[PDB]
């Protein structure tokens, strides 16, 4: 239904400052706010946000509040001050997918049809992309309940823009990994993404904690993929997968062998370009 | 009677007026305390815009109610 | 106060010109506030195009002190 | 009410005139490249609201004076010589008033009135109707009068030309009108061009005696090319008149 | 640090930009152009332009006020 | 003036659906809400009047707003159908008044109960001592029909205005379908 | 120095003309009468 | 490299055409279509070199 | 008096609202408010920024109804925590930074209630990626301009560090206003979480690259690299010749071999060494 989402770094930042402004409560508060944006060409866009007053008490945690007058007038100001801008859905600060977010989405779907949510990070530590988004799908289906509804993650990335790329690249001024040569790939995804595969091997190790001791629902629809992964584990090293591998090493290295051969001759022509400027000035200048 | 003039600048200005006074006399009293002509001033009482042609009693402004002061804004 | 201020900005060096064409342009779609402008395309009457005697053409959205009825190309 | 006019006059004196330009091509999404009617070519930007896709190469736009960016697109101009050439005739003379030459009246009707109303007959035979025709004869036989019969029939897309207002002492302004008359002619598709006393602009040619008839033969050869050079000359009929057709260019 | 200053120099490549035409160069990194206002100029260049994309009769950008090669 | 915020909790439970009261049970309590929101507005212009429910789905039907045009629009075909759930009615009343724009207002709530409740008296007394630590004064007004000589509500008001509260009451319902404009003349006259 | 096209009634409001540039609406100075500023006559004019 | 940000704001140099020099260190130079200018020389340029 | 060491702290959060609102309506002069937190006579802190609906012309830009202003500030007090208007900004489109004759006028309106309303210009054109040219200002009295008296009584070695542009010096600087040196409030609260959130990927490197065409692309470069080396088998041969400073000015019409010949060697290396290494890890890891 939706291809992907596009998040600007402003709305990425426009939650953190509110997380600072309610950080004096100390005890517990999740930041929940209205997400504004304009989805076009089946691509979800996210532009602007604010945060709505929201509290939560732990005993009987089914009692939420959205001050809709604050939602009515401030969006009416925002529809005034940017008529290109509209509602796109909502968000919450999302540490660990709290329970009220099954009907918050159903509370305010009378504005946005595909009222998408966004889970963000306030304490960043990962090896992935710390912005997560779901979508609302419902089912009268296989086994669980007559009324069943579960969120599904549509893929997420941080979109840039020519206005804000001026800003963020001025705001970094920090340790950087520019000059992409032979080394940026080695550290953006060869040092890093191999350890990125750690926390996904270890993630399914964490579901594996129920062998005879963990939580009481057992499998039914979790193991059809896990049965496939050991089935779609790749081909063993006996076939011409051995032979055609040596074939292309015997082709890819020849281009490197030519290209390195050129590198020696070019700097040797540079060597004479310094022996023309060494000997032809010691008699001239002194 | 006393009134409150609560600006957008966190600041509250107290004035002594009469209920039959016009708004242009109120903005003249702010000019006596600040030095700003009444064209550069906008007075808001409970989300309503005030006009100099009417008095305080037409808008039911009484003793020690709160006004809002926003200034005129023209850039170039 | 207005007739004083008009007299100040009615000051006589006058770069005389020629009326090329007198428009009929429609309001735009879509305009928004925040960067709203009452000067471009909120009314339809009247815009015009002039040519000065320094061989310079100019567009004008606002005519000025003269109205649109008694003007013609 | 007198005060209400004096307040819009306050509202008048914030407006700034805008540079009339023209779009040449489009470099990137924001890099545009234009040339004013003043002079030099400029590289320019636009608004982020004003349809950056619609700026085709060719159109006429408006600019800012201070920052020099595109504020607005505009349609084409209609060059007020030609607007005051178009529809300023209140003449109401008719075919009942002309008399004696009804053979030519039906002859002249055939090129200007018949295929404009019923074109399907020529398409069946397989020939194209004529572009135009001329009227020669001794002076005072009804040459100018016969066009005035047709002039009381159209009123909006009939173009009478005196063939002496089209020349002036600037460099290219004599040939700019002939471009911008026929550009007005294609924009109003049922249209008739009338060209009275073409001997001023027609001529034959010369071995280049004076300096004056340098830039008239340029003004003449612009007319010859705009008739039948690389353009379907369609629905644009031309009527010309003279007292003596001795002094005409054989290429015309 | 050089790559940070490498990209910083193009703030002169802003939007009010006028058009000339390349004519010749006296020497390294200084050239002679002709604007579309009729008058020719002896201008300095900007260093990051590949010099080997010049002179058939090249269209060039010029600065608005200072009127140098852009 | 005096700082409070009047918060009405309407009754859209399914036992309020008949026609024993004369126009409608719905419209009779509606004009009772209409006259008290004219009594709180005209005695204090700062008080906004919005409505909440205490049904199975504790919805913000209308927002807490000083306009009643949304209140007047929703209370027609409001569909008063649903199981009563008053045990979360304390939480949806109290946490609403912490979403207000002023905490220096007096927390004043009225509650309309016109249905048999199935609460635990041991659960509300933990919620009543919760309101002792939250310093909340609620005048509960009984409508409709209920367990007569209202069970668990005398015990809740007593554990509401305890510990030097001594100011809240329990307006009980008479089991007679009379005109309800005279029943609520005691809260509008005094406290 | 310039060349005057015409005067007009009720007011000075002279129409002036220069060599290649535009035509302006001008006024006198204090040091000259409006008498000998008859039409079609070359006159000297400040630059501002 | 970072000098040129504070170097290119210096306005450009005109190009002209020498006709002939004269007494007291000056030359007669005309510009494109602009009139002839009697201008002086700089100290690093010889008159007989012009 | 003041010490010309004013040191306006802003933020990390406000400037992105400044440029986005400044650039979305760039050729018109958009503007807004500055909602911050005052500190002592020396420094000031501006933390939040919001705009208003406006109405403009070419040379002027105005505001509209003041009921937008008070209702906006009430909603920002109840959500978050209350603040106070420390100033105002506007946006010259592609100009630079100065106070024009109308920009100075509404500043004069705002400096009456508090005397430290900071006037801020943001140019979202001149800012390419680095410098963001901003240069906040504040008025000086033209009465002391009449006195010929030089204000602001320099008592710290901090003001005369950044030099003004000549174009802003053509305008009212320095006869009616002054410049202020500023920096940015940076913290792990924000600085860590825009770096480690923006330029990140997940699979772009544990994957192969169009395996039948990468080796095909390893001929799409090498084929013309032969003839480009034939030019390198040409250009060295015309040396021991006319004084190779001449071989700089002359060769600006056409491409040289020598620089272009080491250009593809970097490309023909990293395209191969990455694709060879990334394939030889999946042999180990995947069974
Ligand atoms: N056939 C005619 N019937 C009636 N009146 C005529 C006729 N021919 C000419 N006239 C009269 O002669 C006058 C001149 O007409 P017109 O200008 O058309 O002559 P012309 O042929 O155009 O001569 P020229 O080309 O020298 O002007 C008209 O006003 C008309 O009244
Ligand atoms: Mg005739
Ligand atoms: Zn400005």
């Amino acid at each position: 239904a939706v291809q992907k989402v596009v998040v600007h770094p402003l709305v990425l930042l426009s939650v953190v400052d509110h997380f600072n402004r309610i950080g004096k409560v100390g005890n517990q508060k999740r930041v929940v706010g209205v997400l504004l944006g304009s989805w076009q060409k089946k691509v979800l866009d996210v532009s602007n946000s604010f945060a709505v007053p929201f509290d939560e008490d732990d005993k009987d945690d089914s009692v939420w509040f959205l001050d809709h007058d604050y939602l009515e007038n401030m969006y009416g100001m925002f529809k005034k001050v940017n008529a290109r801008e509209r509602i796109v859905g909502w968000y919450h600060t999302g540490p660990k997918l709290h329970k009220n977010d099954i009907a918050i989405n159903e509370l305010m779907k009378r504005y946005c049809p595909n009222s998408v949510l966004v889970i963000i990070d306030v304490k960043p530590k990962d090896l992935g992309l710390p912005t997560e988004a779901y979508i609302s799908v419902e089912e009268v289906h296989d086994d669980g309940t007559p009324t069943s509804k579960t969120f599904e993650h549509v893929t997420s990335e941080i979109g840039a823009e020519e206005a804000e790329e001026v800003g963020v690249e001025h705001l970094l001024r920090d340790i950087k990994d520019t000059t992409v040569g032979t080394l940026s790939q080695r550290i953006t995804n060869q040092v890093h993404g191999l350890k990125g595969l750690n926390s996904k091997l270890l993630d399914i190790r964490s579901y594996l904690e129920k062998v005879a001791t963990g939580k009481l629902p057992i499998n039914h629809q979790i193991i059809y993929q896990l049965q496939d992964v050991f089935n779609l584990l790749p081909d063993v090293s006996l076939q011409e997968f051995v032979k055609a591998f040596y074939l292309k090493t015997n082709d890819q290295m020849v281009v490197v062998y030519l290209a390195s051969l050129i590198r020696s001759v070019v700097a040797l022509h540079n060597l004479i370009n310094n022996k023309i400027a060494n000997r032809d000035a010691e008699k001239k200048e002194g | 009677m006393q009134i409150f003039v609560k600006t957008l600048t966190g600041k509250t200005i107290t004035l002594e007026v009469e209920p039959s006074d016009t708004i242009e006399n109120v903005k003249a009293k702010i000019q006596d305390k600040e030095g700003i002509p009444p064209d550069q001033q906008r007075l808001i009482f409970a989300g309503k815009q005030l006009e100099d042609g009417r008095t305080l009693s037409d808008y039911n402004i009484q003793r020690e109610s709160t006004l809002h002061l926003v200034l005129r804004l023209r850039g170039g | 106060e207005n007739s004083e201020k008009i007299k100040v900005n009615k000051t006589l060096p006058y770069l005389v010109s020629n009326v090329i064409e007198l428009l009929d342009v429609d309001p735009n779609d879509q305009e928004e506030d925040g960067a709203n402008i009452d000067l471009d395309s909120q009314r339809k009457g009247k815009c015009a195009v002039i040519k000065t005697s320094t061989r310079q053409t100019y567009f004008l959205p606002v005519i000025g002190l003269v109205d649109a009825e008694k003007l013609k190309p | 009410k007198q005060y209400e006019k004096s307040e819009n006059d306050l509202k008048a004196l914030q407006s700034v005139g805008q540079i009339v330009g023209e779009v040449l091509k489009q470099l990137t999404e924001e890099k545009f490249i234009v040339k004013a009617t003043n002079g030099p070519r400029y590289v320019v930007g636009c608004r982020r609201q004003l349809d950056k896709s619609k700026l085709k190469p060719g159109t006429r736009v408006a600019l800012d004076m201070t920052t020099l960016t595109i504020m607005r697109y505009l349609p084409r101009e209609v060059d007020p010589l030609v607007y005051n050439m178009s529809h300023e005739d209140p003449g109401n003379v008719s075919y009942s008033e002309i008399g004696g030459l009804s053979e030519q009246i039906r002859e002249l009707r055939e090129v200007i009135e018949l295929p404009l109303t019923n074109p399907e007959l020529f398409q069946r035979v397989g020939i194209i109707p004529p572009k135009g025709c001329l009227l020669y004869g001794p002076p005072g036989t009804g040459k100018t009068l016969l066009a005035r019969a047709v002039a009381s029939q159209l009123d909006c897309n009939f173009l009478k030309v005196v063939s002496s207002s089209i020349v002036d002492k600037y460099i290219g302004e004599s040939a700019r009108l002939i471009r911008e008359m026929f550009n007005y002619a294609r924009d109003h598709q049922p249209c008739i061009i009338f060209m009275d006393e073409i001997d001023a602009i027609g001529g034959r040619r010369f071995s280049e005696g004076t300096s004056a008839d340098r830039e008239i033969q340029r003004t003449l050869m612009e007319l010859l090319n705009q008739m039948d050079g690389f353009d379907t000359l369609h629905r644009v009929k031309m009527i010309m008149a003279t007292n003596r057709p001795d002094t005409l260019d054989p290429a015309l | 640090e050089f790559l940070h200053a490498q990209e910083e120099v193009k703030r002169i490549q802003s939007i009010p930009l006028v058009i000339g035409q390349f004519l010749e160069a006296v020497d390294q990194n200084t050239a002679i152009v002709g604007s579309t206002t009729g008058s020719n100029y002896y201008v300095r260049i900007l260093s990051t332009i590949d010099r080997e994309l010049l002179k058939p009769n090249a269209s060039v950008a010029l600065h608005k006020h200072s009127n140098a090669l852009v | 003036m005096v700082l409070e915020s009047t918060m009405v909790c309407v009754d859209n439970s399914e036992y309020m659906r008949n026609g024993d009261f004369l126009p409608t049970r719905l419209q009779a309590q509606q004009d009772a809400v209409n006259i008290v929101c004219h009594s709180k507005t005209r005695s204090n212009p700062e008080n906004n009047v919005g409505l909440i429910t205490l049904a199975n789905d504790c919805e913000v039907l209308t927002t807490l707003t000083p306009d009643t045009g949304r209140i007047l629009s929703k209370l027609h075909t409001v569909q008063p159908k649903g199981k009563i759930t008053f045990c979360t009615g304390i939480r949806v009343a109290h946490l609403a008044l912490k979403h207000r724009q002023g905490k220096n207002h007096k927390m004043r709530i009225i509650a309309f109960v016109g249905s048999p409740v199935e609460d635990n008296e041991k659960d509300l007394v933990k919620l009543a001592k919760r309101l002792k630590k939250e310093k909340v004064n609620v005048d509960i007004i009984n409508f409709g029909e209920e367990e007569v000589n209202t069970e668990k509500l005398t015990a809740f008001v007593n554990t509401l205005n305890g510990k030097d509260g001594t100011g809240s009451h329990l307006v009980t319902v008479p089991p007679g379908p009379s005109l309800a404009d005279a029943l609520i003349s005691s809260p509008i006259l005094a406290g | 120095c310039t060349k005057i096209i015409n005067a007009d009634s009720e007011d000075p409001k002279y129409i002036i003309n220069v060599k290649q540039f535009a035509k302006f609406v001008v006024d006198l100075s204090d040091q000259v009468a409006p008498t000998d500023i008859e039409e079609g006559m070359r006159v000297g004019v400040d630059r501002n | 490299l970072r000098e040129e940000l504070q170097l290119l704001q210096e306005q450009g140099s005109y190009v002209g055409e020498v006709v002939r020099a004269m007494d007291k260190k000056k030359v007669l130079v005309k510009v494109h279509p602009e009139g002839k200018f009697v201008v002086d020389v700089d100290k690093n340029i010889d008159i007989n070199d012009v | 008096a003041v010490d010309t060491a004013e040191q306006v702290y802003i933020s990390s959060l406000a400037l992105l609202k400044m440029l986005k609102h400044g650039r979305a309506g760039v050729p018109m002069e958009v503007m807004g408010l500055m909602l911050g937190e005052f500190v002592d006579d020396y420094t000031v802190r501006v933390i939040d920024v919001f705009a208003m609906p406006q109405s403009g012309t070419g040379v002027s830009v105005e505001a509209v109804d003041p009921v937008f202003q008070a209702k906006m500030l009430d909603m920002l007090k109840q959500t978050g925590r209350p603040e106070m208007v420390v100033g105002w900004y506007h946006s010259h489109p592609g100009f630079g930074c100065w106070l024009s004759g109308v920009d100075i006028n509404t500043q004069q309106s705002f400096e009456a209630l508090s005397e430290r309303a900071v006037a801020v210009v943001v140019d979202p054109i001149q800012s390419v990626k680095g410098k963001v040219v901003i240069d906040a200002f504040r008025l000086i009295n033209a009465n002391m301009m009449v006195l010929g008296h030089e204000p602001r009584q320099t008592t710290s070695n901090l003001g005369h560090l950044n030099k003004p542009s000549i174009q802003a010096l053509i305008h009212g600087l320095n006869r009616h206003y002054y410049s202020i040196t500023i920096n940015y409030r940076k913290n792990e609260l924000e600085q860590k979480m825009l770096l480690n959130l923006h330029k990140k990927s997940w699979m772009e490197g544990l994957t192969l690259q169009d395996y039948s065409e990468h080796c095909k692309h390893n001929e799409s470069v090498v084929k013309e690299m032969l003839e480009l080396a034939k030019n390198y088998n040409k250009a060295v041969e015309e040396e021991d010749k006319m004084t190779p400073e001449q071989l700089a000015i002359k060769n600006v019409g056409k491409q040289d071999p020598k620089r272009h010949l080491e250009e593809h060697v970097d490309v023909l290396m990293t395209s191969n060494i990455v694709q060879c290494l990334a394939a030889m890890l999946d042999t180990v890891v995947f069974k």
